[PDB]
């Protein structure tokens, strides 16, 4: 009925808040900074998604564009707090929108550690192992063969 | 030393013994290295900087 | 959902004209009370402005149009 | 409570009618991935079908081969023959002929239209022919297996006997495809997170996608009923029977929470169980020696709070020592 | 305790004053968890007006970086401890061993 | 044969010991093997009925992060050690055990006023080293019966329910499995070939009983599979 009892309820921490939450963070993108900020891309604009703990969950690979390590790093977060802001968050801070460096054409897209070992792990190929010289019909049929 | 130690128990010379996945209990080739480690927990937890 | 506006910055010679004119079409929205061109699938506004300057039947032109028009009706309502 | 949560399906795509997305939600904090494992492990490998096992073409009895009249090598004409789905009824095992000949190329329509198999893609192209003078035959047997075999063992299994010499292929008895589980994140209005299944299988197009998921259910109930209690809870039985006596009197006075000079004035008077103290009024307390008013108190608190009473008339006592 | 030593973490638990190191051997007399007793053995007793040595352990108190600082005994009744030997095990301590 | 095949079936619960217990699940067809081994595995760590502590009330000591004269250890330690002694309820879900004990000397788990329905697994588990002679310990501890496991922090409802400064918690870790290992072999049918029989040997508390947590896992498997059994679109 009024703020204060909108306060009692959302420090009472009760279930009916929650889907408030997920419908209110939906679509309303927050925006991610490095504690360093050389260039522009250690301030980025992402959708959040509710996880469970105290700590903040980022994707791995774009990391890399804040030159950041997890070994105890620190990010802040940011929120428009206006349609314009919101809207202009979505439309360039975006990560997706940012793929490429200011600096050069490159992108800053470029695959990891652990993803790069594990597709050359997947494409390194021997000379002699199970279901050596046989054939396959296709991708399917292979994934189905190897599982 | 450390080979001969390993011996001396019924544990593999090599120190990578297999693993089996807890997800989809399948073999994980390539035996991977497991063992003992002594780790600590930094004075820079989560309930502190959040 | 919405990923990337790579299809509506094609459209429009650039994104800050293009974010103008989609913050305008989604105030006229939200406070205006108007009707969204394009059905909602449960999301805020920003996304249902960026559909409806995505499909093509809403830019700048077509706001200046609508807005004459509603300024129109609205003197002719009043005589 | 012991009791866990059901999960409710909210999307069953069925897109392009062979290519189905099934979801769940919400499950526990770890059975959707066992869940996954299992039906993939299922589906994969123990899923009974119907697909071709041996080819035999009267003009060529060998792997490799140059065969003309094709401009598809041999081994083109087994990687398309193996992906030819066909449902056949109760009959585990049966061949079809295809004698044809002309000027496009031979697909599965041209597949004599037997009344104990059916084709579910008749425009599944076979071989390319050429357009003049070019007559090819072949026979394909097809069995009802278990689920993929390789070629080495069909051509082990061949080399056993192999009495006139049988063509074999990747026999790829699963129905389905191929299958992919993934477990995300789910929310709940109380618990903290729960697992979301995502199951994105193919076909080949003999069974609906959500068909083979039954099946795979039933096969693995049909597993599991010899484990499952037995029965729906086990135990539709009630049984409430009353002792004569209290098993609290057989028990030591000791066991009363009381203090050791309690129980020290108490041995004193040869008194030790609860059922030889309960029929013990008041009268033999207070003229019992070294017996104050903090030792009464705690003699009549700590022994009579447990719901008994200090004096009391039984019989049955002591059944049965 | 940490498996992997390097030998000096038994000096290093006993050269700091975190672990209550035995000023004088003898008997463990008395144990408890926030005090314990020894009886000085006759051989290095004070020939005149001697007694009992009492080390009094400190229990959870705040440090200079708020973390929780705490002793527990390690000996029990009757173990015969000598001169110099740990008697308590302080913080991140096992046995007069460095336990981090 | 080629289609219909037979189901498993329990035939053995030989335990090399009183916690360490082993069965034999025979036979599977092919495939089935290590399917039903790591779902069994997962089943029995994800969730199993438990019967540990999850309240203590010891008259006195007010807060864990104090002391006792008398007893050797620490309330934490104490706590701890309570935490790993196991034992098992059958009549109520609930149960409040009260252990009084003095003198000298090591306390266990035989020492408690135990009852019918309550079934201690080890009394050698020890709990406390009473070091003084004239130094006496009484305590109350609540152990309920529940699945899964919580930690102590959000077992709590309201500040009202702990008001009684006594009533101390614990994390109630109630999980009677330890570790749950399988393996596969050729099963000695009578007359057919590549047959699986699987071993499953598990290390556990003691309490539960294995050949029991078998049928329940089993059946809670069964149970959220009949989720599916017969799905169709339905919200
Ligand atoms: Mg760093």
């Amino acid at each position: 009925t009024t703020i204060k009892a909108a306060k009692k309820m959302v420090e009472r921490e009760e279930a009916v808040v929650w889907d408030i939450l997920d419908e209110v963070i939906r679509e309303h993108p927050v925006l991610l900074n490095r504690a360093p900020t050389l260039h522009r891309l250690g301030i980025q604009a992402f959708e959040p998604v509710l996880i469970e703990g105290k700590a903040i969950q980022l994707h791995p690979l774009v990391c890399a564009a804040y030159n950041a390590d997890f070994d105890g790093d620190q990010m802040a977060v940011h929120v428009p707090l206006t349609l314009e802001a919101q809207l202009e968050a979505r439309a360039l801070m975006m990560s997706t929108n940012n793929i490429l460096s200011p600096a050069n054409g490159e992108p800053i897209i470029v695959p990891s550690q652990d993803v790069v070992l594990g597709l050359y792990y997947m494409t390194r190929d021997c000379v002699n192992a199970k279901g050596e010289g046989m054939v396959l019909t296709g991708p399917k049929e292979a994934e189905r063969l190897y599982r | 030393e450390i080979k001969e130690l390993l011996k001396l128990g019924d544990l593999p010379t090599s120190g990578q013994i297999r693993l089996y996945d807890g997800r989809t209990g399948e073999q994980f080739e390539r035996p991977v290295t497991v063992g003992y480690m002594y780790m600590l927990k930094l004075n820079h937890l989560v309930d502190d900087k959040m | 959902a919405r990923v990337t506006v790579q299809d509506a910055v094609e459209k429009i010679g650039n994104r800050f004209d293009l974010v103008l004119v989609a913050a305008r079409r989604a105030r006229q929205m939200q406070v205006g009370g108007k009707d969204p061109l394009v059905p909602e699938e449960n999301d805020k506004t920003t996304v249902i402005a960026l559909r409806e300057i995505e499909e093509g039947l809403i830019n700048n032109q077509i706001l200046d149009v609508r807005e004459r028009q509603e300024q129109q009706e609205q003197e002719a309502a009043e005589l | 409570v012991t009791e866990f949560l059901k999960p409710r399906l909210v999307d069953i795509e069925q897109v392009s009618s062979t290519h189905a997305k099934v979801t769940l939600e919400p499950l526990e904090r770890g059975f959707g991935h066992t869940l996954g494992n299992a039906l993939r492990r299922i589906l994969l490998s123990s899923m009974p079908g119907c697909a071709v096992t041996e080819v035999e073409i009267d003009g060529v009895l060998h792997e490799y081969s140059t065969k003309e009249g094709v401009q598809e090598d041999i081994l083109e004409i087994l990687l398309n023959l193996k992906g030819l789905a066909v449902r056949v009824q109760g009959k585990d095992e049966v061949i079809l002929t295809l004698n044809k000949s002309g000027i496009g190329p031979v697909t599965a329509a041209d597949i004599t239209h037997d009344g104990d198999v059916e084709i579910v893609k008749p425009q599944h192209v076979i071989c390319h022919l050429t357009d003049e003078n070019a007559s090819i035959s072949m026979r394909i047997k097809v069995q009802r297996g278990r689920g993929y075999v390789p070629a080495s063992t069909r051509i082990h299994s061949e080399e056993d006997e192999r009495p006139i010499g049988r063509l074999l292929v990747d026999a790829c008895y699963s129905p389905v495809e191929r299958i992919a589980y993934n477990v995300e994140a789910a929310r709940v209005e109380q618990r903290t997170d729960l697992d979301k299944l995502v199951i994105e299988m193919e076909t080949n197009g003999t069974i609906d996608p959500e068909e083979a998921i039954r099946r795979a259910a039933t096969i693995l109930a049909e597993q599991l009923e010899a484990f499952v209690d037995l029965r729906d809870v086990r135990q539709p039985e009630v049984k409430e029977e009353k002792p004569e006596f209290d098993p609290i009197l057989l028990r030591p006075v000791d066991d009363l929470e009381l203090t050791v000079r309690s129980a020290n004035c108490l041995k004193a008077e040869a008194i030790h169980y609860i059922g030889d103290l309960v029929q013990r009024t008041e009268v033999e307390l207070l003229k019992t020696p070294n017996l104050g008013k903090k030792s009464l108190t705690e003699i009549k608190d700590v022994l009579a709070s447990r719901g008994l009473s200090l004096g009391m008339r039984l019989e049955n006592w002591p059944p049965a020592s | 305790k940490p498996l992997v030593g390097t030998g000096m973490e038994r000096a290093v638990a006993v050269d700091s004053g975190v672990t209550a190191v035995a000023k004088r051997g003898g008997v463990v007399q008395y144990v408890d968890a926030s005090r314990i007793v020894i009886k000085v053995n006759e051989d290095e007793m004070y020939p005149g007006e001697a007694g009992i040595d009492i080390y009094n352990l400190t229990k959870y108190t705040r440090s200079n970086q708020n973390t929780c600082i705490n002793q527990m005994p390690c000996v029990s009744l009757g173990e015969p401890v000598e001169r110099g030997d740990v008697l308590a095990d302080g913080p991140s301590t096992d046995l007069g061993e460095l336990a981090l």
